[PDB]
């Protein structure tokens, strides 16, 4: 709603990115549905697992982008499921795009976001089956390569960051399948999703 | 030549590490 | 354990040599590059060449009175540390 630098921009993408990075989990089965429960966000069903240590990893991760979203340093935020092999199988793919205060505005992209979650939900349906015995990772795309980035990240103690390898980030014969585009003026945002030709 | 990629070095906990209560 | 093309320890010493003394403001990339070479020492398991690389680096960018490459060292050992810190338990002793 109010008050705040640029930075309910960014409790508002990491509070977003929380209830996305669940629901990933939850509709592409990377670990059991039992650990998670039914939940309400953006006025949608989504699912969120209560097992404690998941919850903390991924709380973790995004608090430590907070700072970079903030001063919009962030180019995307992806989302990679691994097969057992450690092999990136496919990719969700958030690209953030940079363009006074804000008031009931908010209220509006909160809504344009719902949208997001409820592609997440149904996203079965234009997507492969993913191979059993998958994991996942988060990588963050930078603007530009920056030291301020590696310094503003390595906030959380027994939680450092560290430059991606190629093995981290290639996946051969990729086919992309776009989830939603959003334009408002805060924010403009796509997900689309990165798939291997094969699994 | 690719140094505007991050990534936690640690590893969520695995399937494994869950399914075991 | 690769720096820009260089596998063998003699060749990264020869990189780092060169692009300490030549220029002036490293760009950034450069300084995330071989941050990236010394975590990969460190997955790699050799700890020697990582003590080896760090002390010389030291020399170079520590014997500058271009503060640049005083803050960059601060900047790698910092990174280095943190994974040395997660990976082993421990930090490299610097003398
Ligand atoms: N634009 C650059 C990139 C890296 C640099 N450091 N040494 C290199 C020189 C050429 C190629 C290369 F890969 C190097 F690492 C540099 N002085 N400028």
């Amino acid at each position: 709603t109010q008050l705040n630098f640029g930075q309910v921009v960014a409790d508002v993408l990491c509070e977003f990115l929380e209830v996305a990075v669940h629901l990933i989990l939850y509709v592409r089965e990377v670990y059991p549905v039992g650990i998670f429960q039914k939940r309400k966000k953006y006025n949608v069903p989504v699912q969120m697992s209560c097992h404690p240590e998941l919850n903390q990893y991924i709380q973790d991760t995004l608090h430590c982008v907070k700072p970079l979203l903030e001063k919009n340093d962030v180019e995307k935020v992806v989302v990679v499921i691994l097969d057992k092999e450690h092999r990136p199988v496919e990719k969700f793919v958030f690209e953030i795009t940079q363009p006074i205060s804000s008031d009931s505005l908010l209220s509006h992209v909160e809504q344009l976001l719902a949208a997001f979650i409820l592609k997440i939900s149904v996203c079965d349906a234009v997507l492969d089956h993913n191979p059993p015995g998958c994991t996942f990772t988060v990588l963050v795309h930078t603007r530009e390569a920056a030291t301020r980035n590696m310094e503003k990240i390595q906030v959380i103690k027994d939680f450092p960051w560290i430059l991606a390898d190629e093995q981290d980030v290639h996946m051969h014969d990729p086919r992309l399948i776009p989830l939603k585009t959003m334009t408002s003026d805060i924010l403009k945002m796509q997900l689309y999703v990165e798939e291997r030709a094969h699994k | 030549r690719t140094a505007n990629i991050l990534k936690p070095l640690m590893s969520p906990p695995s399937r494994e590490e869950i399914m075991a209560t | 354990g690769n720096l820009a093309g260089a596998v063998e320890f003699n060749d990264v010493k020869t990189l780092l040599r060169e692009w300490i003394t030549t220029i002036s403001d490293p760009m950034e990339e450069d300084i995330l590059q071989v941050v990236k070479y010394c975590t990969d020492l460190i997955e790699e398991k050799d700890l020697e060449k990582l003590d080896l690389v760090i002390k010389y680096m030291k020399r170079l960018m520590q014997q500058s009175v271009e503060s640049v490459w005083n803050m960059a060292f601060d900047f790698i050992l910092d990174n280095v540390q943190v994974v040395l810190q997660q990976t082993y338990g421990s930090t490299l002793k610097v003398t």
